[PDB]
């Protein structure tokens, strides 16, 4: 049938839903597949490329979404509620495919339910083997862990590698990651391959093993040898008081970040120091991090960029754009040109939130 | 019920092959050793041998995990190859030395509709001439699954470290 | 006899002229050493760590030059004419050694005259080897590249290394480094380090075997420690064979820079619109004119869906790093000529590295 890419229009989201690669295997999958003009601007992907790729070209979002049977973006659709309308573009019993952080906005849930549209949470999809080529989760948060180290390095005045020259020697950076998720981990390769004599740590024991798999360091108050412990934080302390750039990615699903470096400690920091806190959009892991901006107190720029993914957008997007396709190609069939969606399938189970008309997903009140 | 060997063992089965496919995995990077691969890489392809590397999209504990690692030991961009654009290799390969792999290899994928790595793609080590596997023990891995290609004819057991057990691979091959 | 580090105004400018490893070492030699209160903030060398190091510390940059004997400074001189005569502090009959940029700055060389002044412009230092140590040009140029593919990865929306994942492969950066010089050869030497495949190209023919052992692949097109120009003949037989990679490429960094004369153009328009959409340049050679026409100095450019970086003093924005180096650079230079105990500096004269750096010595 028709499927359709919108461009993204919140602000700072370079990212598209879509790619020339991805193009041809959808349209060899029999869809008609449509994109709206300048959509991957941001991603390094033209029209021409785009209509080269076997896709045809819309003038606008509105004209894009008209008539498609599946819809596809990175972001979830605007409400008429924040000042843009475009569920009210999408198609009357359409399907949609994208981030909808459906369980912390329940009203563009709702405001899907109202036109019959059957919306699948990318974000929601289960933890299992078979899904990892469909998990949007790591593949964004894997290019925004490699991110943290490049602004990192941005900001700091130093090179990362030791340098021995003629001149003399300059030490290596130190960095120090909390969080050993997809992100953390990243970041550790990125920041080790670059030079730097990397730390971290991260509260579940089982992460010393993979962040050594990476060249990294764990912190452990080995005093003992894997009462109250909480002089833990005096291990961790003792190295952050040596470190250069510090990169904060502690995050947990629908609750506040969790503080990891208290003002208390920035203060122990060393002039010129900078703090890349990428649980910013979410209160950060060091509260003195503030949305969109680079502070400094104590001699500490501490940076939080949003949607970091996006600063990384020419990559992140075809990513993005193969988690759907993944996601969609074994529901495409004969019928040979429409979809059907077993509900047997725990990816289809477990990721969609309303039906034609009615908020299915457990989780939310329904 | 399993069949064990050694430095040496090893150090002869690939020795004496045409092709042989290096297959890294999370084992690979928890002992640090890209470069005693990368080397008896190099002075297997002394020899004359043919070398490759079969990069599992989930290789590891996180995206382009092996990938880093070979990286940091200079091996070749050009022989380093993804899942899809070289599983159709091993049918016609020697040896497969799986350093550090289980899950990634597990043919519970394609078969056990039961398992927990159900669906996921693999790489087919299996169907290849002779395989290589190494590790510090007989448990499973991420999944927590046995591997049932461990016990089979031609499934190697080289128990230990990696990066050991890939130095004394080397010493025993000049 | 006094000798101090005064801060640095000029816009932009982070680096000091100082270290405590150097005052430590200055002290040594005999010289009290006093350095202007928050001189060394860019370069995040603090006054409480240059105080237990030796050095004395000064309330006013006026108060600094006031009795030093000799001047140590990063950047030439602000004459009255560009903002605050600082010419004016520096305690007349005393000697200044910096990157005066003299040949390109006659009115500065004049003004110190006047004052009866005597300064050591330290970029025309000669290509001697027992010179490395005081060159700083390469210590400076060789942040720089550094810093290149630092800015370059910054501005370009893809990620430098190959990445095999569960949702494809992110295909590896690739890099094109145009001048194989020092900067370039670190350039190179980064730009491998994050995973990208590079690619270079330089006329001198001893380049090919360096960017070979660093990992890179010589782009072969077709001096008293340079090059010099290769004619419109030339240029074309060039961008013949590099076009070729230069649509491939992702980043691409200018370095080539010629003695005396204007930086020779590498990436012209006809050129740049043949690039990837997305694609980075980096030109290194910008302040003098650049490698490519479109650069401009102190901004990037957007055109032709090519990013054009081109900051000024890039060694500063690694300013902590750079200046212990330009500061050692410093002190490699004057300790040869400070005489056993006399509290003087006896500068050699007969000494290239005295003769070829001495501008005026009034
Ligand atoms: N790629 C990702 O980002 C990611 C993320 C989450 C989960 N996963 C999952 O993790 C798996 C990765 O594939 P894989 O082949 O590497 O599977 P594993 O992770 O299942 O395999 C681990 C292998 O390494 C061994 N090992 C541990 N320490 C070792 C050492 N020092 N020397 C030698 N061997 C050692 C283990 O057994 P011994 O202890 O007996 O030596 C085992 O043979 C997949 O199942 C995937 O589902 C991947
Ligand atoms: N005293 C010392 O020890 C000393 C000091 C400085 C430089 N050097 C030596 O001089 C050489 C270079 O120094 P540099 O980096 O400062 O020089 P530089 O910065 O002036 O040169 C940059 C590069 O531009 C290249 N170039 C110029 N025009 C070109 C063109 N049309 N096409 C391609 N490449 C072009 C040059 O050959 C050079 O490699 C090095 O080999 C270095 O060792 C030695």
């Amino acid at each position: 049938m028709k499927i359709a890419i919108p461009k993204e229009r919140r602000p700072g989201e370079d990212r598209v839903a879509i790619s020339p690669e991805v193009v041809k295997k959808l349209v060899g999958l029999g869809f008609e597949v449509i994109v709206e003009q300048g959509a991957g601007v941001g991603a390094s992907i033209t029209d021409d490329a785009l209509t080269a790729a076997g896709a045809t070209i819309a003038s606008t979002a509105a004209q894009a979404l008209s008539q498609a049977d599946v819809v596809w973006k990175v972001q979830r659709p605007m409400t008429a509620e924040e000042g843009t309308d475009e569920v009210a573009l999408i198609k009357e019993g359409a399907v949609l495919m994208c981030h909808l952080g459906a369980l912390t906005n329940r009203p563009v849930v709702e405001a899907l339910t109202k036109r019959k549209i059957t919306a699948y949470a990318m974000e929601l999809m289960p933890r299992i083997s078979r899904a990892q080529s469909m998990d949007i989760l790591s593949s964004q948060s894997n290019l925004a862990g490699y991110r943290a180290v490049i602004d990192g390095a941005y900001e700091f005045a130093r090179a990362f590698p030791m340098m021995m020259t003629a001149a003399g020697t300059v030490p290596p950076a130190r960095v120090l990651v909390f969080g050993v998720g997809v992100a953390g981990l990243q970041a550790i390769a990125t920041a080790k391959r670059l030079g730097a004599v990397v730390m971290a740590t991260d509260v579940r024991a089982a992460t010393k093993e993979q962040v050594e798999s990476l060249g990294g360091k764990f912190i452990t108050v080995d005093d003992e040898a894997m009462e109250f412990r909480k002089k833990q934080a005096e291990a961790v302390l003792k190295e952050l008081v040596k470190t250069d750039i510090a990169i904060t990615t502690a995050l947990i699903p629908g609750k506040p970040a969790p503080v990891l470096i208290t003002e208390e400690m920035v203060t122990k920091m060393k002039p010129g120091s900078v703090i890349i806190d990428l649980a910013v959009e979410a209160g950060g892991n060091c509260p003195l991090s503030e949305p969109g901006k680079i502070v400094v107190k104590h001699g500490v720029k501490i940076v939080g960029h949003t949607n970091v993914p996006s600063r990384v957008a020419a990559d992140a997007s075809p990513l993005f754009a193969k988690n759907l396709l993944n996601f969609l190609t074994p529901h495409v069939d004969k019928d040979t040109k429409t979809l059907v969606m077993k509900l047997e399938d725990e990816t289809v189970s477990g990721t969609c939130v309303t039906r034609d008309g009615a908020i299915v997903h457990p989780a939310l009140t329904g | 019920s399993v069949k064990a060997g050694s430095a040496e063992d090893a150090a002869f089965i690939m020795k004496n092959a045409s092709k042989v496919i290096i297959v890294p995995g999370y084992g690979m990077a928890v002992a640090q050793a890209q470069h005693a691969l990368r080397e008896m890489a190099d002075v297997l392809k002394k020899e004359g041998v043919e070398v490759s590397y079969a990069i599992h999209p989930v290789a590891g504990r996180m995206p382009g995990h092996m990938n880093v690692l070979l990286a940091e030991a200079n091996v070749p961009y050009d022989e380093v190859f993804e899942l899809e654009e070289i599983n159709s290799s091993f049918q016609t390969a020697d040896v497969a030395f799986v350093i550090g792999a289980n899950d990634v290899t597990n043919p519970a994928a394609k078969t056990d509709p039961s398992s927990p790595i159900y669906g996921m793609p693999i790489l087919d080590v299996e169907k290849a001439g002779t395989v290589l596997f190494i590790k510090r023990s007989m448990a499973s891995g991420y999944a927590g699954v046995e591997n049932e290609l461990f016990f089979r004819n031609n499934t190697m057991m080289l128990f230990g470290d990696a990066k050991k057990m890939t130095e004394q691979i080397v010493q025993a091959m000049n």
